RNA sequence: CAGAGUGUAGCUUAACACAAAGCACCCAACUUACACUUAGGAGAUUUCAACUUAACUUGACCGCUCUGACCA
C-alpha cells in the first residue's frame, strides 16, 4: 500500500519500485546491489571481498556473476528482501552473464518483479 | 658566434631485405590459422575435381589427374634452389658488407680520429652558414669515400642531440664543445667501392653497437635507433 | 527562466558538431601536412586488409583523424608464359592485385618522421606502401567512367 | 617487425580453400 | 498553453500541471505525461521544479 | 569434423598466451615511440637555445617528401645470377561504365 | 533581464574550440556513469534530492560500540596473494572456468563474511531498517560479536534469527537458543525488545526479554531480570521488528 | 664521480578498512574497417628494519631524474 515514485517517463531508469538490483561489474571485479528507492543500500554482494574472492579463478567471468547472484540471494532472504525490480539494457539483458545472476537469484528464491501496489 | 660547435650527424640506415623468422608461439599460432582457414572453407575447384575422379574411376576422359597434376607442380618446386636468407658474410662476419644479417636493420658507422686517437662515430660535418643543419647531413654523404648511395631523408627535423665537452686540453672561451645533431635517412640503394672497405665503416646492428661506441655516445644512438 | 541565474543550463547544442547539410580537400599548413592516402598494395587480400586495419588503429591510438578508410577496385592480371620450345603463350597463372586506403588528416610535420618509421618497419612481405598528398584526380578514380559524357564531349569540340 | 599483421585468416563467410605458395619475381626473390 | 500550477501550488490527483506542444518541462516524481505532452498530478500535494 | 575435447582444450589455451603476446609487442612499440619523441622535442630545445633560425626551418614540413613509397620485405633475397621465363602480361580487369 | 550565476556552471570547463579533438563518449554507459556522479553532487540550484531526499544533520553520528580489531596489513595481504596463486596454478580451476561449471561453496563464504565485512553490512542493514534511530535515537555501533539465535520449532527444526527474516509468534512462543563466542571471566547482558509493539505510547517499546550478568556464553546461568514474553503483534497493524540486543 | 631531488602496473590527491580500487590497455567474435557491444586476458606498492597500522611516517638499501666532475 505504499505509493511507489510513479513518473519519470522520458528518462531512464524508472523509479516506481520500492527495491531494486543494481549490477556494477567493472574491468576487474563485478557488484551487486540491492537498495531503495531512496537510495540506501540493504545488502550487496562483491568480488572485492575476500569471503568469495578466495575461491573464484576470475573475478571478472561468467562464473563470478553466477556466483554473485547466489551469494546475493542468500543475503536477501536473510534481509527479508524477497521482491525487486531489474532494470537493465538491451545489451546487459541478451548477455550470458546477466541471464545466469537472474537464474541464480530467482533459484535462491528472489522474484524479480515487485507486486502491483493496493490504491483502493 | 657562440662557444658551441655545430655539426650535422647522419644516421643511414639499411631497412630489412627479408622477413624475420617466427618465434615457437608464432608458430603454433600460424599453424592454427591455416588449420582455421580450412575447416571453414568451401571446396576448391582442385578438391573438385579429384573428388568426382575419385567417383568416376571407382565406377569404372580427363588426361590429367588431380593427384598426377600436383606430383608436376612439386617437381619443378624442388628443382628451384632459394636464395640464401643467410649469407657468407654472416658466417665469415664481414661487418663492412650490406649483405649481411639482412633480416635485421643496420646502422653505418664511420671511423675518424680525433686528438692523435681512432674513434667510432656516425658520419658528420660540421656547419656553415648559408644552409640548413639538414642541409649538413645531405652533404655527408657526399664527403664519403667512393660512395654511390642514395637516401631517402625523414623530414627536417633532428632525431637526437649529443653535447661532449674537450677535456679541459683544448677549452677555450671561443671553443668549449661541440653539439652535434642526428638526422634520419634511409638507405634505396647503392653501397661504397672497393678501393677502402675495412678501416672505414661497418654496418652494425643495434645489439652490437656498443662494441664501437663510446657509453655516453652509446645511450644517445640507442634512443632513436628502433629495433622493431 | 531567462531572468534566473540558471539560465541556459540546458544549453547542448555548442556542443555538438555543427552538422547541417564532394568533400574540400584540405591542404596543410607550412607546418602540417592536410591529408594524405596510404596506398597498400598487395596481391594477396589478407595481407593488405589487415595492415591496413593495423594502422588504422595505430593513428587511432596516435591521435591522429582517419578521415576514410577504403578499398581500390581489384586489377586482374592474367600471366602467359611461352610454351616450352615454341613460340605460343599459354596461360600460366592469374594474379590479382588488391589495394586498401587509409585516407589521413591532421599529421605534424615533426612527428611524420616518427609516424612513417614504424609503419615502415611493421611492412608485411609482399606488400607495398605508399603515401600520397589526397588531389581530386584519386576521388574521381573511384568512380564509374561515364561514356555518353565522352561522346557528347567530343560532338563539341 | 614484419610478422606484426602477418598472422592472418580469410576473414569471409563463404570462401574457396586457398593454398600457399611462392610467388618468385624477376629478380629471383619471393613471398 | 503553458504552466496551469507554479511552484508552491498546491495539486490534487488529476490535476493538469502544464501544456505543451513540445518537451519544455519533464515529468518528474508523481507526474504523469499524456499523449500530447500534457503534465499532470498523481499525488496531491505541492508543485515542484 | 567434430573436435576433440584435447583440441578445443589447447586452442583456447593458445588463445590465451596469444593475447598476453600481442601485448607486450605493442608495450615495446609505446615505449619506442615515446623514446623516439622525448629525444626530437629535446633536441630542438637545445637547438632553440643555439640558433633560434635553424630551428625555424626544422620544424618547417618537407615537400620533397611525399610521395614516399616503400616496398616490404621479401622471403628470400635476390639471386646475382636468375634468368626469368619469357612471357606476357595481360590484364583482364572488367571495366565498369555507368549510363543514364 | 539576466542574473548571474550563483556558480560554476555544468558544462563551463569543457573547451569549445578544439571541439574535433576531444575524446568523446561514443557509448551510453559511459555517458551514464558519468551523469551519475555528477547526480550525487551537491549544486547550488534545486534538485530533488532538496525536496524528497531523506533529511540527515551534519553532526556526524557518533559511535558507541566496540573498538576495531588491530590487523597487520602487510602480513594480510601477502597471505591473500599466495592463495590466489595456489588456486590459479591448478588447471582443473581455469577449466572448470572456462567451461562454466564451476562454483562457490555458499557456507564457507558465510562463516569468513561473518568475520570480515559482514559487521559492516549489518549495521548498514539495521541503519535502514530504523534501529539506531529508534533504540539510540541516531547513535550507531558495529556489531563485532556474530550473535545467533535460533528458535526450536518442534524437535529437530530451528528457525534462524538473522537480520530482518520473517518469524512468526507461533514459532516465537518459547525462549530461542543463543549463543556466541566469549572469552572466560567476560559479563554481557542480553535484549529484547518490540520497537512496533507498544499500543498505548508510539515512542515507547516493550520489554520481552531481560538477561543480566551472564557469566561467558551460559545463557541460563544468567539472572533472569524480565521473563520471556512471546510477541503479539495486533491484528490489523503491520509488521513489527523484534531486535535483540547483546 | 659526488651533489641534491625522486618512488603504486600507463595516469590518479584511489586506498577509513570490510580492501591493493577506478580508468586506460591486449586477444577473439560482430564491423570494409573504426566505434559500440559480447565473451576472455595480463598485471604494481624498490628491499629490509623501526614500540604497530605503516602503499602512507623515520632510516638507510635500491633504481630513476636533474647539475657539475668525466668528456673526441
Ligand atoms: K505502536
Amino acid at each position: 500500500v505504499a505509493r511507489k515514485e510513479r513518473g519519470w517517463r522520458t528518462v531512464f531508469p524508472s523509479r516506481e519500485f520500492w527495491h531494486r538490483l543494481r549490477v556494477i561489474r567493472t574491468q576487474h571485479h563485478v557488484e551487486a546491489l540491492v537498495e531503495h528507492q531512496n537510495g540506501k543500500v540493504v545488502v550487496s554482494a562483491s568480488t572485492r571481498e575476500w569471503a568469495i574472492k578466495k575461491h573464484l579463478y576470475s573475478t571478472r567471468n561468467v562464473v563470478a556473476c553466477e556466483s554473485i547472484g547466489r551469494v546475493l540471494a542468500q543475503r536477501c532472504l536473510e534481509a527479508g528482501i524477497n521482491f525487486m525490480v531489474y532494470q537493465p539494457t538491451p545489451w546487459e539483458a541478451a548477455s550470458d552473464s546477466m541471464k545466469r545472476l537472474q537464474s541464480a537469484m530467482t533459484e535462491g528464491g528472489v522474484v524479480l518483479r515487485e507486486p502491483q501496489r493496493i490504491y483502493e | 658566434g657562440s662557444p658551441w660547435r655545430l655539426l650535422g650527424a647522419l644516421c643511414l640506415q639499411r631497412p630489412p631485405v627479408v622477413s624475420k623468422p617466427l618465434t615457437p608461439l608464432q608458430e603454433e599460432m600460424a599453424s592454427l590459422l591455416q588449420q582455421i582457414e580450412i575447416e571453414r572453407s568451401l571446396y576448391s575447384d582442385h578438391e573438385l575435381r579429384a573428388l568426382d575422379e575419385n567417383q568416376r574411376l571407382a565406377k569404372k576422359q580427363d588426361i590429367l589427374l588431380a593427384q598426377d597434376l600436383e606430383d608436376m607442380w612439386e617437381q619443378k618446386f624442388l628443382q628451384f634452389k632459394l636464395g640464401a636468407r643467410i649469407t657468407e658474410a654472416d658466417e665469415k662476419n664481414d661487418r663492412t658488407s650490406l649483405n649481411r644479417k639482412l633480416d635485421r636493420n643496420l646502422v653505418l658507422l664511420v671511423r675518424e680520429k680525433f686528438g692523435d686517437q681512432d674513434v667510432w662515430i656516425l658520419p658528420q660535418a660540421e656547419w656553415q652558414p648559408g644552409e640548413t643543419l639538414r642541409g649538413t647531413a645531405e652533404r655527408t654523404l657526399a664527403t664519403l669515400s667512393e660512395n654511390n648511395m642514395e637516401a631517402k631523408f625523414l623530414g627536417n627535423a633532428p632525431c637526437g642531440h649529443y653535447t661532449f665537452k674537450f677535456p679541459q686540453a683544448m677549452r677555450t672561451e671561443s671553443n668549449l664543445g661541440a653539439k652535434v645533431f642526428f638526422f634520419k635517412a634511409l638507405l634505396l640503394t647503392g653501397d661504397f667501392s672497393q678501393a677502402g672497405n675495412k678501416g672505414h665503416h661497418v654496418w652494425v646492428t643495434k645489439d652490437e653497437l656498443g662494441d664501437y661506441l663510446k657509453p655516453k655516445y652509446l645511450a644517445q644512438v640507442r634512443r632513436f635507433v628502433s629495433d622493431l | 527562466y531567462k531572468t534566473k541565474p540558471t539560465h541556459g543550463i540546458g544549453k547542448y547544442k555548442h556542443l555538438i558538431k555543427a552538422e547541417e547539410p564532394v568533400r574540400a580537400i584540405n591542404l596543410g599548413t607550412d607546418y602540417e601536412y592536410g591529408v594524405l592516402n596510404i596506398h597498400l598494395t598487395a596481391y594477396d587480400m589478407t595481407l593488405a586488409e589487415s595492415y591496413a586495419q593495423y594502422v588504422h588503429n595505430l593513428c587511432n591510438s596516435l591521435s591522429i583523424k582517419v578521415e576514410e578508410s577504403y578499398a581500390m577496385p581489384t586489377k586482374t592480371i592474367e600471366v602467359l608464359q611461352l610454351q616450352d620450345q615454341g613460340s605460343k603463350m599459354l596461360l600460366d597463372s592469374v594474379l590479382t592485385t588488391h589495394e586498401r586506403v587509409v585516407q589521413i588528416s591532421g599529421l605534424s610535420a615533426t612527428f611524420a618522421e616518427i609516424f612513417l618509421e614504424i609503419i615502415q618497419s611493421s611492412l608485411p612481405e609482399g606488400v607495398r606502401l605508399s603515401v600520397k598528398e589526397h588531389t581530386e584526380e584519386d576521388f574521381k578514380g573511384r568512380f564509374k567512367a561515364r561514356p555518353e559524357l565522352e561522346e557528347l564531349l567530343a560532338k563539341l569540340k | 617487425d614484419s610478422s606484426r599483421a602477418s598472422l592472418t585468416r580469410v576473414h569471409r563467410q563463404a570462401y574457396a580453400r586457398l593454398y600457399p605458395v611462392l610467388l618468385v619475381k624477376q629478380d629471383g626473390s619471393t613471398i | 498553453q503553458g504552466i496551469k500550477k507554479m511552484e508552491g501550488h498546491y495539486v490534487h490527483a488529476g490535476n493538469i500541471i502544464a501544456t505543451q506542444r513540445h518537451f519544455r518541462w519533464h515529468p518528474g516524481a508523481h507526474v504523469g505525461v499524456g499523449k500530447n505532452k500534457c503534465l499532470y498530478a498523481l499525488e496531491e500535494g505541492i508543485v515542484r521544479y | 569434423v567434430e573436435l576433440t575435447f584435447e583440441e578445443t582444450e589447447r586452442r583456447a589455451l593458445l588463445l590465451k598466451k596469444w593475447s598476453l603476446y600481442k601485448q607486450q609487442e605493442r608495450k615495446m612499440e609505446r615505449d619506442t615511440i615515446r623514446a623516439m619523441l622525448e629525444a626530437q622535442q629535446e633536441a630542438l630545445e637545445e637547438l632553440q637555445l643555439e640558433s633560434p633560425k635553424l630551428h625555424a626551418e626544422a620544424i618547417k614540413r618537407d615537400p620533397n617528401l611525399f610521395p614516399f613509397e616503400k616496398e616490404g620485405p621479401h622471403y628470400t633475397p635476390p639471386i646475382p645470377n636468375y634468368q626469368p621465363p619469357e612471357g606476357r602480361y595481360n590484364d583482364i580487369t572488367k571495366v565498369y561504365t555507368q549510363v543514364e | 533581464r539576466r542574473t548571474p550565476p550563483l556558480g560554476p556552471m555544468p558544462n563551463s570547463d569543457i573547451d569549445l574550440s578544439n571541439l574535433e579533438r576531444l575524446e568523446k563518449y561514443r557509448s551510453f554507459d559511459r555517458y551514464r556513469r558519468r551523469a551519475e556522479q555528477e547526480a550525487q553532487a551537491p549544486h547550488w540550484w534545486r534538485t530533488y534530492r532538496e525536496y524528497f531526499g531523506e533529511k540527515t544533520d551534519p553532526k556526524e553520528k557518533i559511535d558507541i560500540g566496540l573498538p576495531p580489531p588491530k590487523v597487520s596489513r602487510t602480513q594480510q595481504l601477502l597471505e591473500r596473494k599466495q592463495a590466489i596463486q595456489e588456486l590459479r596454478a591448478n588447471v582443473e580451476e581455469e577449466r572448470a572456468a572456462r567451461l562454466r561449471t564451476a562454483s562457490v561453496p555458499l557456507d564457507a563464504v558465510r562463516a569468513e563474511w561473518e568475520r570480515t565485512c559482514g559487521p559492516y553490512h549489518k549495521q548498514r542493514l539495521a541503519e535502514y531498517y530504523g534501529l539506531y534511530r529508534d533504540l539510540f535515537h541516531g547513535a550507531t555501533f558495529v556489531p563485532r560479536v556474530p550473535l545467533h539465535v535460533a528458535y526450536a520449532v518442534g524437535e529437530d527444526d530451528l528457525m534462524p534469527v538473522y537480520c530482518g527474516n520473517e518469524v512468526t509468534p507461533t514459532e516465537a512462543a518459547q525462549a530461542p537458543e543463543v549463543t556466541y563466542e566469549a572469552e572466560e571471566g567476560s559479563l554481557w547482558t542480553l535484549l529484547l525488545t518490540s520497537l512496533d509493539g507498544h499500543l498505548l505510547e508510539p515512542d515507547a517499546e516493550y520489554l520481552h526479554w531481560l538477561l543480566t550478568n551472564i557469566p561467558g556464553n551460559r545463557v541460563a546461568e544468567g539472572q533472569v531480570t524480565c521473563p520471556y514474553l512471546p510477541p503479539f503483534p495486533a491484528r490489523g497493524s503491520g509488521i513489527h521488528r523484534l531486535a535483540f540486543l547483546l
